[PDB]
RNA sequence: CAGACCUGAGUGUGGCAGGACUACCCGCCGAACUUAAGCAUAUUACUAAGCGGAGGAAAAGAAAACAACCGUGAUUCUCUCAGUCAGCGGCGAGCGAAGAGGGAUCCAACUCGUUGCCGAAUCGGUUCUUAUAGGAACUUGAGUUGUGGCAAUGGUGCAGGAAUGGUGAAAUUCAAAGCAAACCCGUUGCUACAUCAUGUGAGUAUUGAGCCAAAGAAGGUGUUAGCCCAUUGAGCCAUGAACCUAAGAGAGUAGCACUGCUUGGGAGUGCAGUGUCAAGCUGGCAGGUAUGUGUCUGCCAAAGUUAAAUACAGAGUAGGAAGACCGAUAGCGAACAAGUAGCGUGAGCGAAAGUUUGAAAAGCACUUUGGAAAGAGAGUGACAUAGACCUGAAGUCGUGACAAUAAUGGAAGUACCUCCAUUUCG
RNA sequence: UGGUUGGCGUAGCAAAGAUCUAACGGAACGUUGGAUACUGGAGCGGGGAAGGAUUUCGUGCCAACGGCACUCGUACACGAGUUGUUCGGAUACUGAGCACAACGUUACACCGUUUUUAGGAAAAGGGGCAACAGAGAACCUGGGAUUAUAUUCCAAAAAGAAAUUGCAUG
RNA sequence: AACGUGUCGCGAUGGAUGACUUGGCUUCCUAUUUCGUUGAAGAACGCAGCAAAGUGCGAUAAGUGGUAUCAAUUGCAGAUUACCGAAUCUUUGAACGCAAACGGCGCAUGGGAGAAAUCCCCGUGCAUGCCAUAUUUCUCAGUGUCG
């Protein structure tokens, strides 16, 4: 619903702009073994339940 | 940057203050390289500029009758065990009698043949 | 209808996250966290659960300070006039 | 001394440590010239590969790649597919410092040396 | 305007003036989803929006 | 009554405490499982968990110790004493030490109170000397309801060192597969495969010749490298502080009764509670069986500090050395963005994952079909049945060809096939 | 422990009545029109709490997922989006309650009372918390204002009209 | 015939195996080695030109400064590495001005902007307990003791 305290919209918007897929050119570094994000979340699966 | 620290304090903050005003302009440049180095300048000028502060105060302080007034922040942090530890002022004293039996037989060096 | 027709009645939140630990331990009926123990200055630290105690002790975090002085005291806190 | 320590210290070294331990021999004119007998590498020393399928090529460093352990090579290069040419990789042990390239600090280098 | 989060109303108004050289006749800021707070500033009719947008490199 | 003191507040001022860590260590707390072939005492165990606390160790320590000697001489530790002809114990299961002795460590000892002789000599603060000196002046501020002494350094200066770092050596990128069957002869002799079409990565390999070595010591480099690279030696080099040059002698104490725990400790090892409660004009405590008594021996408790040898049995910080260890279902849970994802209301639980393509990305441009995914060519590379991927098993499946007609199985033949062996030109 | 298997293209995917048509789109289910039903105001309606936390919206996408399919999606990717003197909350109520302090008890506070054998006023009974459904609580409409927010946005003829708090001003 | 069975050749699925190993485990050592109210450990939120995670850092934010070192970093773009003295170190947290599912609210002090003062931001102090002290000796309370 609306209610939120700050705090928790903080962290809601933490893990929202951290549910992002791993830059392409990151992939493209020497060494690099990142491919896709293993921490991508999905509301309808895991719960950030705040 | 040498240069940066023969500026007196407004001639700082005024040299700041123009690099913060330029560096809003690159950040309203990017919402559409020199960034960094904008950044990185503005932070030269904040500690040139709070050292001179951290060296105007010990200044203010210095001295034995207003060093126990100092700001602690400015007195010599070690850990807090070594602050509160006994010092070697006060750690090597020894009781009037000791340093008298102490005199009376030195460790007088010896070999034996 | 004990099972998946109970689950349902089930609305609340018994712990929110801890002003602490950030754990979602925080007891919010009774003020305390499960986890560290929060409101009590002492943290929770068990020995039947070293698991735990590994889990959360120094150095499980930035280490900060500790970095910090840890150079010193290796340093012998060698310092500038 | 042991293999894990040391085949770590190589795979884990600091650029600082990388352009040491990724050094090449002078050629036998300079080594000559120098009693020095290998060198580290640097942008603009002409060097020639003495191993490898480049074998004997001769050509100016463009880059020394540590992060890579490489040093290309302005002759040492190969087409894409797209043709789009690309400098190849080359180890510096495996090439020789033709004509080193000289300065205040290097030459001191060589004077330590 | 993305503002400084804790920044409050007042103090974006006087920063609008400071910053851009103009009034800002009202300043309702909201804090974005995203966590970044976020003020329209409308500025006085006696100054434009417009004129003071593409002044800023808009 | 003004004050004075005593008692107690309130602020100001200067400080500290609280948290973390807690492997080890100190104090309390305190199980049970287990064992006893049951089980209660016992055992597990004075353990786990629990609480509280330290430090780099801690605790212990300078005799109210042992012995019974030709006597030793703080503590800790260690080997032994000793799994004990000690001892405890349903005397069962079991438990179980200490003296001495060898050793480690140890130029290891001291301080109060008291007694006696003094009696503010003290302390705190202020100022001061380049100094919150172990200095000096000054202070009622504290302190005679007893500080302290007696007997029973600070300031400034230079250097060196050490220690860390900083630097720093040799020599091929030399030359181009074998046989001669101990070494010497011998630095010498002699020796294709799958008309067309491609195909052999890198030379640390082989050989031949050298070469360095106070360095052969392992790593890197496209193959196995003393000599391609890096490493270290000497020698130098720098540095912020630091580091090295007559009297007395402890009282709710010790003891004792009861209780309780505890211990090998046994008519009591230690302790605790409560009651009781000394002595110091044949003192007191120990002298491992109680009591009363007499000798003798060692000691002198009830206050304090104290390095080293020791612990680190799920710690840390900064480094280092290793291995007959594991080798990716192993080794830590974790070789990876691992206490991560994920899970649980929570306390908590908790993975899998080798990006090991290649020497290098050279990671398949371009053509072609396809809406695409993709496919067919082409290309790279030594190899792409090396294609984002070393190897590439089994099992399973697809396909081609082939033999064929409960399963498996044994024996023996025979039919057909055999990229198999051997033999023969026997 | 991993992988694989027969069963097996099987068992099923049968609760809530339902789609039809043309046109267009597309590489081939959507979109619009029409038709047809359904929900049937205790609704497959319109708003909220809890909970969720980007699901919102637009563009694109449809590899994977949406147990059939998708051209569509709550999926994927990219970019957007939430505006308040007056709404709610806090500022500022008390309540069942809770617990800091102190004090007490405990080998120990991580216990208890909740005032303290107690000098709690700093300019008679210490401090605090505890209700987004209780008490409190100054704002209304219109909009041609959005892709997505509005009792929040609108601009000088504020579309406008108010009330209200603080200070100050004649 | 078919299916099914079976052999063989290829191929798929699968991921064993072998080799590898910047990891673990164990042992040993060293030392000027042991956090915090001078705000610790932990937790939060942030900081890069493209950066989610991890790491680094803290509005001076993948760093400022000192030192050495050198010519890089390197996916692209654009013009470092190592160490350590000076700093910087956001919200918290023992957390301590009061609270707290509140990015809330104070009192005092100084600053700031600003403005017709009110508002608004900022810095510092402000928890409790205890010890010391009142050094120019604070103010007091008691039918405590006296005078
Ligand atoms: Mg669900
Ligand atoms: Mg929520
Ligand atoms: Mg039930
Ligand atoms: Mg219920
Ligand atoms: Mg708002
Ligand atoms: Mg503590
Ligand atoms: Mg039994
Ligand atoms: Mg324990
Ligand atoms: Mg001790
Ligand atoms: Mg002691
Ligand atoms: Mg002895
Ligand atoms: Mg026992
Ligand atoms: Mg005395
Ligand atoms: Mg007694
Ligand atoms: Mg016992
Ligand atoms: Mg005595
Ligand atoms: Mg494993
Ligand atoms: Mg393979
Ligand atoms: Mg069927
Ligand atoms: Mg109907
Ligand atoms: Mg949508
Ligand atoms: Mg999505
Ligand atoms: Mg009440
Ligand atoms: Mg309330
Ligand atoms: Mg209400
Ligand atoms: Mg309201
Ligand atoms: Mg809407
Ligand atoms: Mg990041
Ligand atoms: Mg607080
Ligand atoms: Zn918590």
């Amino acid at each position: 619903g609306r209610f939120k305290p700050l705090a928790i919209k903080k962290k809601y918007a933490k893990k929202l702009k951290q549910n992002r897929p791993v830059p392409y050119w990151i992939r493209l570094r020497t060494g690099n073994r990142i491919k896709w994000n293993e921490k991508r979340r999905h509301w309808r699966r895991t719960k950030l339940h705040y | 940057i040498r240069d940066l620290r023969d500026k007196s304090k407004d001639e700082l903050l005024k040299q700041l203050m123009e690099f913060k005003k330029e560096l809003s302009q690159l950040r309203v440049a990017q919402q559409l390289g020199r960034i960094r180095l904008i950044r990185k300048s503005i932070a030269r000028i904040l500690t040139v500029l709070n050292r001179n502060q951290r060296e105007s105060l010990r200044k203010v302080y210095a001295g034995r009758r207003l060093r126990l007034a100092m700001p602690k922040a400015l007195r010599p942090k070690l850990t807090r065990r070594r602050r509160l530890a006994l010092k070697d002022n006060e750690k090597n004293r020894k009781t009037r009698r000791q340093l008298r039996m102490a005199r009376k037989f030195p460790r007088r060096v010896y070999a034996v043949k | 209808t004990k099972g998946t027709t109970s689950m349902g009645q089930r609305h609340g939140r018994t712990h929110i996250l801890c002003r602490r630990c950030g754990r979602n331990a925080y007891h919010v009926q009774w003020e305390r966290c499960a986890a560290c123990a929060y409101p009590r200055a002492s943290r929770r630290r068990y020995n039947w659960s070293v698991k735990a105690i590994k889990r959360r002790r120094t150095g499980t975090g930035r280490m900060r300070y500790l970095k910090e002085v840890n150079r010193r005291i290796k340093n012998h806190f060698k310092t500038s006039l | 001394g042991s293999r894990r320590k040391a085949r770590r210290a190589h795979f884990q070294a600091p650029s600082h440590v990388r352009r040491i331990l990724m050094s090449a021999p002078l050629s036998k004119e300079l080594r000559a010239k120098y009693n020095v007998r290998a060198m580290p590498v640097r942008k603009d020393d002409e060097v020639r590969v003495k191993r490898g399928a480049y074998k004997g090529r001769e050509g100016k460093v463009t880059a020394c790649y540590r992060l890579r352990w490489v040093i290309h090579i302005d002759k040492v290069n190969r087409e894409k597919a797209n043709g789009t040419t690309v400098p190849v990789g080359v180890h510096p042990s495996n090439v020789e410092i033709t004509k080193l390239k000289l300065n205040h600090n290097r030459k001191a280098i060589l004077e330590r040396k | 305007f993305i503002v400084d989060s804790n920044a409050n109303k007042t103090e974006i108004k006087k920063a609008m003036r400071k910053l851009y050289q103009v009034k800002a006749v009202k300043v309702n800021t909201l804090i974005r989803p995203d966590g970044l707070k976020k003020a329209y500033i409308r500025l006085s009719a006696s100054y434009d929006a417009l004129e003071t947008a593409n002044k800023m490199g808009l």
